[PDB]
RNA sequence: GAGCCGGUAGCGGGCGUGGAUCCCUGGAUGUCCGAAUGGGGGAACCCGGCCGGCGGGAACGCCGGUCACCGCGCUUUUUGCGCGGGGGGAACCUGGGGAACUGAAACAUCUCAGUACCCAGAGGAGAGGAAAGAGAAAUCGACUCCCUGAGUAGCGGCGA
RNA sequence: CGAAGCUGUUGGGAAGCAGCGCCAGAGAGGGUGAAAGCCCCGUAGGCGAAAGGUGGGGGGAUAGGUGAGGGUACCCGAGUACCCCGUGGUUCGUGGAGCCAUGGGGGAAUCUGGGCGGACCACCGCCUAAGGCUAAGUACUCCGGGUGACCGAUAGCGCACCAGUACCGUGAGGGAAAGGUGAAAAGAACCCCGGGAGGGGAGUGAAAUAGAGCCUGAAACCGUGGGCUUACAAGCAGUCACGGCCCCGCAAGGGGUUGUGGCGUGCCUAUUGAAGCAUGAGCCGGCGACUCACGGUCGUGGGCGAGCUUAAGCCGUUGAGGCGGAGGCGUAGGGAAACCGAGUCCGAACAGGGCGUCUAGUCCGCGGCCGUGGACCCGAAACCGGGCGAGCUAGCCCUGGC
RNA sequence: GUGAAAAGCUAACCGAGCCCGGAGAUAGCUGGUUCUCCCCGAAAUGACUUUAGGGUCAGCCUCAGGCGCUGACUGGGGCC
RNA sequence: CAGGCGGUAGGGGAGCGUUCCCGAUGCCGAUGAAGGCCGACCCGCGAGGGCGGCUGGAGGUAAGGGAAGUGCGAAUGCCG
RNA sequence: CGGUGAAAUUGAACUGGCCGUGAAGAUGCGGCCUACCCGUGGCAGGACGAAAAGACCCCGUGGAGCUUUACUGCAGCCUG
């Protein structure tokens, strides 16, 4: 394969692949595609330790990898990110847009 | 068209074979008291004989088996009429042989049996038969000489 | 593969049109009998009454 | 082969403008626009010979259909199909 | 393009919005073993000539160094460079050496086989190569690979 | 860079469906919580490659190569060819065997000369040896690729798992086994058995006949425990029979088992001749053996059909195609041949005598049936080559010892 | 190769060491077969074989085209 | 309707069971492909084919015919 | 009596005997004779018992060696 998926927090956007509702980003790696952003409620019961809040049983989490989300752009729907010829920044850029030059 | 169960056109049969099985006549060979099945089983090209296969003979036809070459002689080609009395326009080899059928023939010879239109056709050597069928009743030419 | 037919056999025999396995025999090889008397003469050709079949084959490429 | 085959496949509904338009000859949709304005629709299948890159670099994804151009001959797939069209009798081959 | 601390995995602590993460091409590094080549040397463990450099006295060990090699060209007489090159590489080259079993329903010619296989230089190719040719045709016109000719000519205890 | 709807109701969960809206030179393929074009990765395509560097065509191309004829008139790859013997190659094993390198001695000549058209003389022909260099179109593979009616992890690659390891060796050498929880470890919290081990609950958990020799999990081998059998008894044992003896059908019966009675010499390989203590048979699973290439050759649906069939390329083929005549069998035979001819050959022979003529044939797949092939399946002690080889036994060889 | 001797020893086995390959060496040597079913169902002989538990041709079992009353078995009738 | 019918090798007739092909941008398919344990119905003379239940956990390939490393009790076979 | 715990061989069994029969030396076949189930620790008579695929032996136009006034050469000695 290869290292090509998404980006950083900002807002990202939670969805319903069996979960529902939408929220902001958090963190994300590409190797296996795994990452996080609160919401996804999952608890990993710890072992016979204690150092931490105490012995065994874990807590809150998150969990996913592949596709299955979106981005912010209120009212109407959302689009992509075009280019630059003689406008604002030289001939580069792009920070998630509605369909004009914002988000 | 379609794939309207296009089986076949009557008779064929891929009649393959197979290893061993217990059905019908499967499993056997046919022989015994006749040893000959080997890793390089005979082959079997004629083989056997067990009597020089009547090869007690001998060759007499002596004219070959020399070495480098054979006998070198320009082609030897005769003929017959009942082959193309059809078209003529001008009965000459190449136009024939070189066409329809028939192969090279340096020197030309002619005969066959049937009849035809006595018309002049290449003749690097002909037969009396044609003479009459192309004399006071036909047309014949001449040979090479070059 | 190939099967380069055998010259010798072909050095003598022939299939007279009819597919008949016919050819020469063995005998009057310049007397090898002696006796001034008489006989030798007798000679000719002959088919084969069961092998002939076989033969013709190893000469299907050479003819 | 195909001789006797299509004959009966004409009792089916062959035809073949031998060369027909459709539009941009490069925009898939519009080509079909002459599919309907002609009388065809994904069901009884068909094929065709278009010796021009034109409709080739166009017909792109030809499901249920032909989209040829050069010459190789694909009767079989026509079996699973039906109707069709040609590029000149000459293109077929004298 | 904004994630990295090989994977596997943390206790343990660190970096990118002056822009990392990671594939890259030139080239700075890389002990001893490694044809290894100052010398020994059941490699990878081990003693030197000589100049300058370190500590330090000299030393000893630390360093640098530089020092086998033959050959043709070079270089006067032992003088000095130059390269080449030993060494390397799955098939495919060239050459030099070159079997037996097996067939021959025994066996000694013949067979396998110039095969297996050893040794020999080089290239990606290699080998080859331009007529003291072919051959019979008032002819063709370097050499290599395929097309057949032709399994024909022929070789042959004319036996296989 | 790229292309384009969802939706609720149920559903673990929805790639389920209707009502329908959609980009589509681009619906290849890998895929994200149940059989997804409009969804992560792509696929028409056309952007462009460098700094690094960097493999080279085209372009230009640089020093380094490019008139004709006429008579004078000497001059050119030697221990060389050509002899010779032993020769090898050539299809060429001596044979009427030239020419190639010849190992051995001989041993010249240089154009009004010199080699070959396979012996020694005579006519005619193309070439000019004994200097060396020479591309292109040729072979090839660990991998890169692709794909691959390529295998798909007791395969295949020895090998997808840290093997050329464990290991066996002395060298050489030789060689193993061993992939698979799951959408996510989320990998077990906690408390009573408690030697850690190995337990029960609970929880996560769509799923613990889901938890770490855990995927699904059969088979030989295991009894808990159930049901039908049994201590007068003789048997390849199983069968057939009335009968009785526990599940199921209202019924008809369907069952399971067996009493006795009857009935009973198995099984796989060899042969006048078997069941047989003539062999083999651990046991269950699981692997196992004539294609196929090429080549020969009788049939079969066929088409063409005196006529009937083109390799090796070249454009082109996602794919396909293909265009692309040299190569066959016949269209006759027969004859040593010369060569005659529906006819040939022996013979002096018009004659005698054996081989001649509507002989449709011809190529496909399939198949007989063969040729090389090992072509069925493995296997016997050896012969050939090269490597290992006396860290054991040997003999002496050096020197320490007892 | 060695061998105060047999023919012995050479990684315990040595009248010819073992690694590794030249080949499935080879081989008339020995053992192997699993679907249903359905039609004829013969030799254990002859000739010749360094041939004899191998082989050529034959004959009794196979298939197809063709011919077909003529066939196998039978009385008599010549004629051995 | 006469007939035929045991029958080793051999030699015919099919049929059957057994893995890729297109059909496969066609069709079942989680109210299940696939394994299976069971089946004491139906179809197969057989080959088998079914045909439906419970365990079973991710795909399958129609009619058709087009290709075949199989139609394996075993060889003191290979292995586990 | 507690503890740890193989083997080569491995068709399978519900394996008597006599008188007798069948490849001619059976519990397994007759017919006739006995024999309640499982034991232990004893002699092995047979289980042609194991494991060794006869090696004496004949078998292989199968193998290895030595040797002769076999047949053919290498050698190296020789001889112009």
């Amino acid at each position: 394969m290869r290292v090509k998926m998404h980006v950083k927090k900002g807002d990202t956007v939670l969805v319903a692949s069996g979960k529902y509702k939408g929220r902001v980003g958090k963190v994300k790696e590409v190797l296996p595609k795994k990452y996080a952003v609160i919401v996804e409620g999952v608890n990993i019961v710890k072992k016979a330790v204690r150092v931490s809040p105490k012995y065994p049983q874990g807590g809150f989490i998150e969990k996913e990898a592949p596709l299955h989300a979106s981005k912010v752009r209120p009212i109407c729907p959302a689009c992509g990110k075009p280019t630059r010829v003689r406008k604002k920044f030289l001939e580069n850029g792009k920070k998630i847009r509605v369909c004009a030059k914002c988000g | 068209d379609l794939r309207p169960n296009p089986g076949a056109n009557k008779r064929r049969k891929r009649v393959g074979r197979g290893p061993g099985s217990g059905h019908g006549k499967t499993a056997t060979r046919g022989h015994k008291g006749q040893k000959s099945r080997s890793g390089g089983l005979k082959d079997p090209r004629r083989f056997e004989g067990g009597r020089s296969t009547t090869l007690m003979r001998l060759p007499k036809r002596g004219m070959q088996g020399q070495v480098p070459g054979e006998i070198k002689r320009p082609r030897y080609q005769g003929v017959n009429l009942k082959d193309l009395a059809r078209f003529e326009g001008e009965v000459t080899p190449e136009l024939l042989v070189r066409a329809g059928l028939l192969k090279k023939g340096y020197r030309l010879k002619i005969l066959g049996e049937g009849e035809a239109k006595p018309l002049k056709v290449v003749a690097h050597a002909f037969s009396k038969s044609a003479l009459e069928k192309l004399k006071a009743a036909g047309g014949e030419p001449v040979l090479l000489e070059a | 593969p190939k099967m380069k037919t055998h010259k010798g056999a072909k050095k003598r025999v022939k299939i007279t049109a009819s597919g008949k396995v016919v050819a020469m025999k063995t005998g009057k090889r310049h007397l090898n009998w002696q006796k001034s008397g008489k006989e030798i003469r007798q000679k000719g050709r002959k088919f084969v009454l069961a092998k002939p079949e076989a033969e013709r084959i190893k000469l299907l490429l050479p003819y | 082969g195909l001789a006797m085959a299509v004959a009966d496949r004409a009792r089916e509904g062959k035809l073949l403008l031998v060369e027909a338009f459709a539009g941009v000859n490069g925009k898939t949709k519009e080509f079909l626009a002459w599919a309907k304005e002609a009388g065809l629709d994904g069901s009884e299948s068909v094929l065709l010979v278009t010796g021009n890159e034109l409709v080739r670099r166009a017909a792109r994804n030809l499901p249920w259909v032909v989209t040829l151009a050069p010459e190789g001959l694909n009767v079989y797939d026509i079996v699973r199909t039906e109707r069709l069209v040609m590029d000149l009798d000459a293109w077929e081959v004298f």
